[PDB]
């Protein structure tokens, strides 16, 4: 009934179609247990939600280069920056780790025991640290205009979009990663120059991909 | 009930009971009613400050042609410096700003003038103050709430085509409107930019990129100019 | 009952002679689903009206003006004065902003159907709209409704259905010869041996690209033809 990934086969059992983006593709039952599944639930949401932010800005930036802005390319951001802004890269690194420590720490408690995080214990900050679904911790500092708790129906379709466009976003990464190694150059490079030759200037024509061609 | 799309049905939220209301929010953005609260306040505050944005622009420009409203904050020189006219701006602002966010906050608490008591707002509604601050209401207050929106929201869009005019054309938005008057089919957008599959045209930035200001050289962008058409 | 598209085929369920021009033919079945029938309905009609009004663009332009190639008439020094290299990027601004508003208009009605059926400005003029995609009053101003309007909605698909084709003939025979539609009757009729698509298909005449007031736009043909 529902839309699945390869037309014809059933759905596995441990995918009911509940969740944002069942089309039953688990091939390895490797969500077949269930917490095992909450899990990986909240590691693809946090997976695709940093590639969505990536892949646009990875876009904006190569933009900004394409046109004449002094964007660096993503694969040579990190040295401008330190280097431009005389930044010390230890010293950047080890405060990321502080922060991202206290959130995932915090969003890793949660996961383990729900609502846990939303005692007063953090600056006395209560309902803005409850959670409302696994993955999807609402609330006013994290939908901060309500889309969540408005309009049900508008929720999940929200859900919907947020799953897709994060698993095109985690594969949009993975293509701007293997076109770097196999071109050199940078995405919107790529882009210009399929769209000036798409015939001749593609993957089987690269050198690379296709080793027998 | 007009609506912003004849024929269509609109969210279930917006009723119509708000001025302004022709049922536009296709983002669901107004569903939770404790958010359109907040937005309903904040579309009034963005629609006053923005009318009185695109007046002051427009008579500035009529009175005082020569200074271009872009480049007025450097231009305009005073005996009270920046930081002086500043400070003064920064505490006016925050008490006024503290009791509007307060009446929104805790309506009601905030009508008392604290100096003298013999002074308070009669009850009303956020957003709309009264009392002192409207001394005369010429015709149905109902009517002039759906004037004060509709004028507002075309207000807060005529502001954003003064300021992408000024970063393209690099003139007030009198110099501008002659300009597409002399050539309308050679000074509209597509015909200053243009993008196909084979090349990308976009009209050049008109701004300074920085100003030299009281030896400090503040940074000067244009708005999003790499997403220019 | 009413003739097919082929003798002995049997006409899909669906397909049960409303519509006109119905000859039961869904070989795809793209119509088996009834909101997917009534948008493709509208899109055949779209797609027949505008194909009509460009075989007698192509022909009526090619009798008055036999010199001006129909195929490179968007070329604005090619433009009749005083059009001529009249800013592009300005007249697609009139047609961008006009085509929208009546193309949201129709569009609406397909939603919802007399709901955008009275002028949103001069209230009281309202247009019959008996059916989607057949609007009446000031678009019928001759009153040629206010008859057989099922016959007539046949003959309008039919020579619709025929302009279509004709239009891609014109673009193709255009691709591969380089000459409107009744220049390549004439080079054809001139010799028809030598001229004909057994020899004129396998070359396309059209550049790559073409350069207007600035812009280069990409040019392609139907087919891998030498170019
Ligand atoms: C005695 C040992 C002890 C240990 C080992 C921990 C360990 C931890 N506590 Mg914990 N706590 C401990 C005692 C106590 N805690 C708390 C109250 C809390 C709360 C409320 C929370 C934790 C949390 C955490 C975790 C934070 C995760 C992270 O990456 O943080 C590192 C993150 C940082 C931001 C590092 C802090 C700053 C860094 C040391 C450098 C400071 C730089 C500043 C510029 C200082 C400048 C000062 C000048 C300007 C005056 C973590 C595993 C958090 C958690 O994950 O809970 C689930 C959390 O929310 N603790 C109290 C008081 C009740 C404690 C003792 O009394
Ligand atoms: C999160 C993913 C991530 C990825 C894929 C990369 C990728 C890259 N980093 Mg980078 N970085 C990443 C995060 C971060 N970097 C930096 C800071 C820098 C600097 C200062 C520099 C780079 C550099 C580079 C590039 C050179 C190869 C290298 O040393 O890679 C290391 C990373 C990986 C091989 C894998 C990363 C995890 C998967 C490369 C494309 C260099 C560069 O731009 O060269 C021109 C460079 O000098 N990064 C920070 C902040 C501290 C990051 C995260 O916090
Ligand atoms: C409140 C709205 C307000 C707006 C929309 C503008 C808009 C503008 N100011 Mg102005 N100003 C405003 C208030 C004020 N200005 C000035 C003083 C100046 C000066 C001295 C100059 C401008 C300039 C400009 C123009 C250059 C834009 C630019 O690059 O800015 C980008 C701004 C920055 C990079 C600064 C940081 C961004 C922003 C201030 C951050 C705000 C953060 C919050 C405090 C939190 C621009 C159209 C410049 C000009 O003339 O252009 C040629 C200029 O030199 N303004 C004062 C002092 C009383 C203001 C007080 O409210
Ligand atoms: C409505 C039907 C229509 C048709 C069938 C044609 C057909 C033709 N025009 Mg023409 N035009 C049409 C309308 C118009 N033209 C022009 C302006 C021109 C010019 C200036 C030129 C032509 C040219 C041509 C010829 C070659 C074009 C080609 O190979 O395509 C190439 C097509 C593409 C590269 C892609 C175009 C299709 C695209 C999918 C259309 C839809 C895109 C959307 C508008 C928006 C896209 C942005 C999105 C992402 C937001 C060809 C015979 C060329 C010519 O004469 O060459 C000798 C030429 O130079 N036309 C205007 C503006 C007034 C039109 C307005 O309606
Ligand atoms: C403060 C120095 C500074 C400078 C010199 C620039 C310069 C530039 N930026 Mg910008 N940017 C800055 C800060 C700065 N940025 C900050 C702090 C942010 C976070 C809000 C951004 C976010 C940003 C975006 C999203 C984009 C740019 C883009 C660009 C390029 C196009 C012109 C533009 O300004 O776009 C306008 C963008 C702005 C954010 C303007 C607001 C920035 C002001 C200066 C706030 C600074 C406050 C601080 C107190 C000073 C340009 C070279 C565009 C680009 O990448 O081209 C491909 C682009 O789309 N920037
Ligand atoms: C947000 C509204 C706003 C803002 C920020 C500005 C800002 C500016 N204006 Mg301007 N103006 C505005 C509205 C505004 N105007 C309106 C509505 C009009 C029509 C009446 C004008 C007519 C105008 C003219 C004719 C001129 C300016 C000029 C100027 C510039 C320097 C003059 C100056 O301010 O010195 C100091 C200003 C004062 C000492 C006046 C004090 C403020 C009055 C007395 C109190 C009113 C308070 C009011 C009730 C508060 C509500 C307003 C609302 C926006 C919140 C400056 C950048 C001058 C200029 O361009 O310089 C080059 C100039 O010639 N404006
Ligand atoms: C029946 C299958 C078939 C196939 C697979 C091809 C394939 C090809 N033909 Mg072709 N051709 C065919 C039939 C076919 N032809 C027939 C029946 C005729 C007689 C009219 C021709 C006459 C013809 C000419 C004159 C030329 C080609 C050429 C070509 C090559 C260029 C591609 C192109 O678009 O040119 C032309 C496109 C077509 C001919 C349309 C193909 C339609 C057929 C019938 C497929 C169905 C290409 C590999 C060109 C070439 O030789 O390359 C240098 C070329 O000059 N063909
Ligand atoms: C489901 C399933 C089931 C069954 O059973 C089996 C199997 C099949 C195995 C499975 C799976 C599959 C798959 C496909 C997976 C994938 C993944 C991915 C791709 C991810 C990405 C992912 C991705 C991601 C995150 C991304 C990220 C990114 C980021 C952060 C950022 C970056 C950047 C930027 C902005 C810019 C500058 O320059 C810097 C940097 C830093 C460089
Ligand atoms: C939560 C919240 C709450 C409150 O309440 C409200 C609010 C605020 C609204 C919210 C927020 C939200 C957000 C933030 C969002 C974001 C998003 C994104 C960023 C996306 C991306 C997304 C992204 C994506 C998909 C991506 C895509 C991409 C792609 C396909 C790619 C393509 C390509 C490749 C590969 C390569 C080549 O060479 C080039 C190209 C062609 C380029
Ligand atoms: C029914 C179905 C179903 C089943 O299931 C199966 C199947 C088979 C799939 C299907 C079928 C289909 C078909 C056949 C289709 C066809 C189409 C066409 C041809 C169209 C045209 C279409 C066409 C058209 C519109 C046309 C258009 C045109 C126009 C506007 C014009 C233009 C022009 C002119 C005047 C002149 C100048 O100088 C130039 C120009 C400017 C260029
Ligand atoms: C966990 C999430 C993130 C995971 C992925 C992290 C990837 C990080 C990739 C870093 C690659 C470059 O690695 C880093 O390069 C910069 C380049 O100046 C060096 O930086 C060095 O010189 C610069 C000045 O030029 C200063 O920051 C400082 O003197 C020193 O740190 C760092 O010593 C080196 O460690
Ligand atoms: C570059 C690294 C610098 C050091 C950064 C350390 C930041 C603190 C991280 C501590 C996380 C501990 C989480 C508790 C363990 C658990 O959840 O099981």
């Amino acid at each position: 009934v529902r839309p699945v990934w390869f037309p014809g086969n059933p759905p596995p059992a441990h995918l009911d179609g509940s969740l944002a983006g069942d089309y039953g593709f688990d091939p390895l039952f490797l969500g077949q247990e269930p917490q095992t599944l909450k899990w990986y639930v909240q590691a693809e949401l946090v997976h695709g939600r940093f590639a969505m932010l990536g892949a646009a800005g990875i876009i904006l930036t190569s933009i900004g280069a394409k046109v004449g802005l002094g964007f660096p390319e993503w694969y040579d951001a990190g040295k401008v920056v330190v280097e431009k802004n005389n930044i010390d890269f230890p010293t950047l690194m080890v405060i990321q780790f502080y922060l991202m420590g206290w959130a995932e720490t915090k969003r890793w408690y949660d996961f383990k025991n729900p609502g846990s995080q939303a005692d007063g214990s953090f600056l006395g900050f209560t309902e803005e640290f409850k959670g409302l679904e696994n993955g999807y911790p609402g609330g006013r500092f994290f939908d901060p205009m309500g889309l969540s708790r408005g309009d049900a129906a508008k929720y999940q379709e929200y859900k919907q979009k947020e799953v897709k466009n994060g698993r095109l976003a985690m594969i949009a990464c993975l293509g701007f990663a293997a076109q770097y190694a196999a071109t050199g150059k940078g995405p919107l490079d790529n882009l210009a120059d399929h769209l000036a030759d798409p015939n001749h200037v593609n993957f089987a024509t690269n050198g690379v991909s296709i080793p027998i061609a | 009930r007009p609506l912003w799309l004849p024929g269509s049905t609109p969210p279930a939220h917006l009723k119509g009971d708000l001025p302004g209301d022709f049922g536009f929010d296709p983002l669901g953005l107004g569903a939770n009613a404790e958010s359109l609260k907040w937005f309903k306040e904040s579309e009034l505050v963005h629609s006053r400050w923005a009318m009185a944005a695109v007046a002051g622009i427009l008579v500035q420009e009529i009175v005082r042609p020569d200074v271009f409203w872009y480049n007025a904050g450097k231009e305009v020189e005073s005996p009270l410096g920046p930081l002086g006219l500043l400070a003064v701006e920064f505490f006016l602002m925050h008490w006024v700003e503290v009791r509007r966010w307060q009446d929104l906050r805790k309506p009601g608490s905030v009508d008392q003038d604290p100096i003298f008591s013999q002074y308070k707002l009669p009850p009303h509604e956020v957003g709309y103050p009264g009392g002192v601050f409207a001394p005369f209401i010429p015709g149905d207050l109902a009517e002039l709430k759906v004037k004060e929106i509709k004028n507002g929201r075309l207000a807060m869009l005529a502001f954003v085509g003064f300021v992408m005019a000024a970063q393209v054309t690099g003139k007030g938005p009198i110099a501008a409107l002659q300009e597409h008057l002399a050539d309308p089919w050679g000074t509209t957008i597509f015909s200053k930019a243009a993008v196909v599959p084979g090349q990308a045209v976009a009209p050049p930035c008109k701004i300074p990129a920085s100003v030299s200001y009281k030896g400090i050289e503040i940074p000067t962008p244009c708005f999003l100019q790499g997403l220019w058409p | 009952d009413r003739k097919l598209w082929a003798p002995g085929v049997v006409a899909p369920e669906y397909l049960k002679g409303d519509l006109a021009g119905d000859y039961g033919w869904d070989p795809l079945g793209l119509g088996a689903d009834p909101t997917a029938l009534k948008w493709y309905r509208q899109s055949e009609l779209q797609h027949a009206r505008w194909a009509m009004l460009g075989v007698a663009g192509v022909l009526v332009q090619e009798i008055v003006k036999p010199d001006v190639y129909f195929y490179e008439a968007g070329l604005p020094q090619n433009l009749p004065e005083p059009f001529t290299n009249i800013n592009m990027g300005g007249l697609l601004a009139w047609e961008f902003i006009l085509m929208h508003w009546v193309e949201v208009r129709r569009w609406q009605d397909y939603k919802n159907f007399g709901s955008v059926n009275e002028d949103p400005i001069f209230k009281g003029n309202k247009v019959p709209n008996p059916e989607m995609g057949y609007p009446g009053g000031i678009f019928d101003p001759f009153g040629f409704s206010k008859g057989n309007l099922k016959e007539l909605q046949t003959k309008e698909i039919k020579n619709g259905r025929l302009a279509m084709i004709a239009y891609m003939a014109f673009i193709l025979q255009a691709q591969a010869t380089g000459k409107g539609p009744l220049a390549a009757l004439s080079a054809h009729l001139s010799n028809p041996f030598g001229n004909n698509i057994l020899k004129n298909i396998g070359t396309c005449t059209v550049p790559h690209s073409v350069d207007v007031q600035g812009l280069t736009i990409p040019l392609t043909c139907l087919w891998p033809g030498s170019q």
